[PDB]
């Protein structure tokens, strides 16, 4: 999921 | 947890510093508004605001202490409430209008451009009016926004206990702000209640906004980005 | 208006005395549940609870001071929130179950007898757990329920003019209920810091109750269109007020 | 409305 990736960025 | 270790002044400073910027919209005055073009402007703006929100959230004391799944859950539940409280705050000094962006200031009549939208505009305007009536402070606003983040999805989960400890800390912070502002002890709990009761209205508006967004999707009014589709899908309408 | 002149103890007494009765279901315990039967029992109960709710509202201090139109508006906005907080209160000492009525105590898995119901059951059960975790008192409960009545629709009118007298009055009454909550906590021996924290904890639950009501209203609306169950005229009007 | 009538009883 995108939000999951964005939270690590 | 450094969060639980912060003083009231430190909590306020951290929150004020984490504040995202006011963004501009893709508004082009060369074309008339349509339902589709207004929705396009708004969804594009939301998309941009969401990226800044995600990074703001990471700076809210306590938030990064959670697992990625819990972070995802809280943001998924609260994203539209957070966008809305920000809009209402921006719009305080513009009675009768919503300051979506500095180059996108809309009144209720322009809201009518989109089916079902004016009803939501009206609630947001009434909320902005309430903020004015209360003389909501910037320091109070940022506490409220962080409360929304931590609270909205908390009842849909030790992690919970940690969240409630952070929430209590923000309550202490709000009280501290009101006391420093010269409010009497009685005025302190009265105002605290008035502020927190607004959050019920913000939840309501978010729920109606989610139904509205779902309707726009189901009628193919505007292409939603993958992020927005997933944020919307989280609410399983 | 007697409302603004009531003491904390007088407010609590008024609210305790105004409390509606706990109704029984017509549920026949010898017969298994079907989706239609359960929804029939629940809608029947909701209809009977609503009639008592209307009498209770009239006894909430400050409510009858409002125009009939404003009274209607508040009840139309808050009715399902009010039913739900009452249900959560009833179920507090029954972990994992919802006491719709003394003879209709449904556990988490029985919500599955109805399409889309289990999700609502789960939210309601989480609220009762929260209440249990906080040790919510009966005196606090009645304050919270009255706050829901006065608060939920208060921004969806005051809308001038010149009925700003309505809004300001309602907010004055809301302050009096806040005073009453804090009074109960002080009486219970909580420190000032613990009072403010607990007040916030209680009021934040109202956000979750709003959420549940909105989801509940969508479920009810879908039950209407699926014609799964005939709904009373009162129930249909309360539903239509939310114009889904 | 029914609610209007009940609030007057
Ligand atoms: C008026 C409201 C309509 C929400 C449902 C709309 O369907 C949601 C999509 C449009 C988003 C609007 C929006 C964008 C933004 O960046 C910030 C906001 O506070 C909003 C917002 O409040 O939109
Ligand atoms: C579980 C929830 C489902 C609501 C949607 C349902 O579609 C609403 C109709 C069923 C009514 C349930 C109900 C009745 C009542 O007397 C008290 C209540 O708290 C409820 C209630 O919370 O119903």
């Amino acid at each position: 999921k995108i939000l999951h990736r964005l939270l690590q960025e | 947890s450094l969060a639980l270790s912060l003083t009231a002044d430190q909590m306020v400073s951290a929150l004020l510093d984490a504040e995202p910027p006011i963004l501009y919209s893709e508004y082009d005055p060369t074309r008339p508004f349509s339902e589709a073009s207004m929705m396009g402007l708004l969804t594009n703006l939301a998309d941009r605001e969401l990226v800044h929100m995600i990074n703001w959230a990471k700076r809210v004391p306590g938030f990064v202490d959670l697992t990625l799944h819990d972070q995802v859950h809280l943001l998924e539940c609260a994203w539209l409430e957070i966008l809305m409280i920000g809009l209402v705050w921006r719009s305080m000094e513009h009675p009768g209008k919503l300051l979506f962006a500095p180059n996108l200031l809309l009144d209720r009549n322009q809201g009518k451009c989109v089916e079902g939208m004016v009803e939501i505009f009206d609630m947001l305007l009434a909320t902005s009016s309430r903020f004015r009536m209360m003389n909501l402070q910037g320091e109070e606003f940022v506490c409220l926004k962080s409360i929304i983040l931590l609270n909205s999805g908390v009842y849909t989960f030790e992690e919970k206990d940690h969240i409630h400890r952070v929430l209590d800390k923000i309550t202490d912070t709000l009280i501290h702000l009101m006391a420093k502002a010269g409010l009497t002890l009685q005025q302190q709990h009265q105002r605290l209640a008035q502020l927190l009761l607004i959050l019920s209205h913000i939840r309501h508006m978010s729920n109606k906004g989610m139904e509205h967004l779902y309707s726009m999707k189901c009628k193919n009014v505007v292409p939603l980005s993958d992020l927005l589709l997933e944020m919307l899908d989280a609410h399983r309408l």
